């Protein structure tokens, strides 16, 4: 019951590598987790070792070291996840991000929200559904004001306004409403110059958040270079006044 | 006057009245909601004489109407195009239908009109039934039924309602009257987008149609809503008494009313009694997801509740689920059976669930029990807003514009209290209704302002 015999075992064990994980995680899971140094540095000498071929069995039986490493739950089988996670961020099939995530979000900690997010942002490129679809089961998800607030500045960045006001909607339901104007102005960039999205998120806005007429004069200069020249221009122009 | 009782010695109303004292009576009553509006209106507005104060006699054998028509008129009544056309007769009025809408279903649900497939095959009468696979002992599924826009095959292919578990309590509910050939015609006329009236002649079951577009509906959309709209209760009534043969679980189901009413079937579905069920049902969630925890075998002493149940369920069940995901999809008929840590949870149920034999029946099985205690996840899900709000009414609501997709209510009720539904939860996305010429035009369009356009357009389909 030596994790020198242990580890020698492992560091020792040739031919196919997978006798080795077999027996190592068997042996391991049996007694104590006190090599949790040993595996892990054991994992990062077989990646070194067999990362040239096939990910298949040698990904597989890493897994399996770490998540049979987790005895119950520890704070470093949530970090071998993140680090098979980072390692096929290059993937190409997107089930690398749904074995990944479960994996570290074995756990309810600040561990792999930071890891999911960020990989539904490079989900988001080109197809919405995980982004939008992340987003909303976040924004129902595992409690925290600052994730929906994350989730509309993420949805900010990329071309669906919808998935920003969602996220918006969800944090105003119940810094995040500084956010919620900076992705408000994102939209609001002169490109739908009908003169409504600009004006609504003008709105809405100075509605959550208070500007002493900063904002509010922002607006004005906008609608009312934007305003006409009939009764709407001098009732709009007026009540500008008196406000 | 809607009287619910007269004086008693303790000056309230009648719900065995106490010991009649004499031959007055002074009785409080309630005739709808905006019984004390129209006197407001004259007495505010137009400054006039009294009406339902200056009384002279009392006589036995709308305002609710007027102020749904000023809300209605008064927002931006963005109707569904393809009904509003069809309300206002302009239009070509064979266009409200499936036929005239683009987004016909390619391959719906058409399950449980069917129980065997050569009654389906007989069923369909005008059109060459492509069934897949020629096997007729393989052939009675809740098949996919696609009737394309040669032209008039109806192809129909096999399905298999996926397992739930080892259990066989939860055998998925499946019909049982073989409707009309054009009444199944209508549950697809109505499962499509469009507008569909049933014309159903005494005893041919409109409302048998009406519970197989729920069944239907539940199938082909598990997140779009239903309204089921009645004239007078005994639709909603005899529709969930129907229902309740059918595969849908009580935290999808729920009603609307006019005040005061006795539960006419079998279970109630009310707002107190729905939420004492559900706290009920809460607590067989909450002792399943501990049993399994004492069959995961971890200490502690203290049970916990619905937000640290799916929080461990995701933290406990959901990993070992992947241990042997990644040992099963990396597996053989051994390891099926064995690499499952759920012995000691099915443990409480029927003999091994893994048979030994298929490695791919004993995977159903284990996805099928994971998949049961990812239920009882989930039912801890709902029971979130069980815990989540704090009155029985609250609850009530919490729970019809969260998870309950199916409401039923009643046609002078839902336009008298649309306005509560429209601000905490009225999805209509689907409308299913019954005792259609036992309404009227006003009883068909009041219903029609339940909400809001969504960015220029309307909930409707």
């Amino acid at each position: 019951f030596s994790v020198k015999c242990w580890l020698r075992y492992i560091e020792f064990k040739q031919g196919a590598p997978k006798p080795r994980l077999n027996q190592l995680y068997e042996r391991a899971l049996k007694l104590l987790p006190c090599s949790y140094k040993l595996w892990y540095r054991y994992l990062k000498a077989r990646r070194a070792q067999v990362k040239h071929r096939c990910v298949t069995d040698p990904a597989y039986e890493d897994v399996n070291n770490c998540h049979e490493r987790a005895f119950v739950f520890m704070h470093k089988m949530p970090r071998l996840w993140l680090d098979y996670c980072q390692f096929l961020m290059d993937q190409g099939r997107v089930t690398h991000t749904r074995r990944t995530f479960d994996r570290a979000l074995r756990a309810l900690p600040i561990t792999q929200h930071s890891r999911i997010w960020p990989l539904y942002l490079r989900f988001l490129r080109s197809h919405p559904l995980p982004e939008t679809a992340v987003r909303g089961y976040r924004r129902f998800l595992k409690l925290s004001p600052e994730s929906a607030e994350e989730y509309i500045e993420y949805l900010k960045s990329s071309d669906r306004l919808d998935e920003a006001a969602q996220r918006l909607a969800t944090v105003v339901n119940d810094n995040y409403q500084l956010w919620h104007e900076l992705c408000d102005l994102i939209s609001q960039n002169p490109d739908k110059v009908q003169s409504l999205n600009v004006d609504a998120i003008i709105r809405g806005g100075l509605t959550r958040f208070t500007d002493q007429l900063g904002k509010l004069w922002c607006s004005l200069a906008d609608y009312y270079i934007r305003s006409g020249h009939f009764e709407k221009a001098r009732d709009v122009y007026e009540e500008a006044i008196r406000t | 006057c809607e009287i619910q009782g007269m004086l008693d010695d303790k000056g309230r109303v009648i719900e065995p009245r106490p010991n009649l004292r004499g031959e007055s009576r002074t009785f409080r009553v309630f005739l709808d909601p905006n019984q004390y509006q129209q006197d407001m209106t004259n007495t505010i507005q137009n400054g006039a004489e009294d009406v339902y104060e200056t009384f002279n006699i009392i006589m036995r054998r709308f305002k609710a109407v007027l102020e749904t028509i000023r809300n209605l008129m008064n927002t931006d009544c963005v109707v569904p195009d393809w009904l509003h056309d069809i309300i206002l007769g302009y239009g070509d009025p064979s266009s409200a239908h499936y036929s005239k809408m683009p987004n016909q279903i390619a391959t719906l649900d058409f399950n449980d009109t069917f129980l065997s497939i050569e009654h389906l095959k007989a069923s369909f009468p005008g059109h060459n039934v492509k069934v897949t696979v020629e096997d007729p002992a393989l052939q009675i599924p809740p098949f996919r039924i696609t009737f394309p826009v040669e032209a008039k095959t109806l192809i129909v292919e096999p399905h298999v309602i996926p397992n739930r578990g080892p259990y066989p309590y939860n055998q998925p509910k499946r019909n049982t009257i073989q409707f009309t050939h054009t009444q199944i015609e209508a549950i697809r006329a109505g499962m499509q987008p469009g507008l569909t009236m049933v014309v159903g002649p005494p005893g041919t079951g409109k409302t048998d149609v009406a519970v197989q577009i729920i069944s239907n509906i539940y199938h082909n959309f598990p997140e779009q809503r239903t309204l089921i709209v009645t004239h007078s209760n005994q639709a909603l009534n005899q529709l969930f008494e129907k229902i309740m043969a059918l595969d849908i679980d009580e935290r999808h189901l729920l009603r609307l009313g006019h005040g005061e009413e006795e539960l006419e079937t079998e279970k109630d579905f009310s707002r107190y009694g729905r939420v004492n069920y559900v706290l009920a049902r809460r607590i067989e969630l909450l002792e399943e997801v501990k049993r399994l925890q004492k069959s995961l075998g971890v200490p502690g002493d203290a049970s916990y509740t619905c937000e640290t149940a799916g929080y461990f369920f995701l933290y406990q069940v959901m990993s070992r689920w992947e241990e042997y995901i990644s040992k099963v999809k990396n597996p053989d008929v051994t390891e099926v059976s064995t690499f499952f840590p759920f012995h000691e949870y099915f443990a409480n149920a029927p003999q091994p669930i893994f048979k030994g034999r298929s490695y791919e029946e004993d995977m159903e099985i284990a996805e099928g029990c994971f998949r049961h205690i990812k239920k009882i996840f989930t039912q801890l899900e709902e029971f979130r807003a069980s815990e989540l709000l704090r009155s029985g009414l609250d609850r009530s609501k919490y729970l019809l514009v969260k998870e309950a997709k199916i409401i039923a209510m009643t046609c002078t009720h839902a336009a008298l209290k649309r306005h509560d539904l429209v601000k905490l939860g009225f999805k209509y996305d689907n409308i299913l209704m019954e005792e259609a010429a036992q309404i009227l035009e006003i009883e068909t369009f009041i219903p029609l302002l339940l909400q809001n356009p969504q960015d220029g357009f309307s909930r409707l389909k």
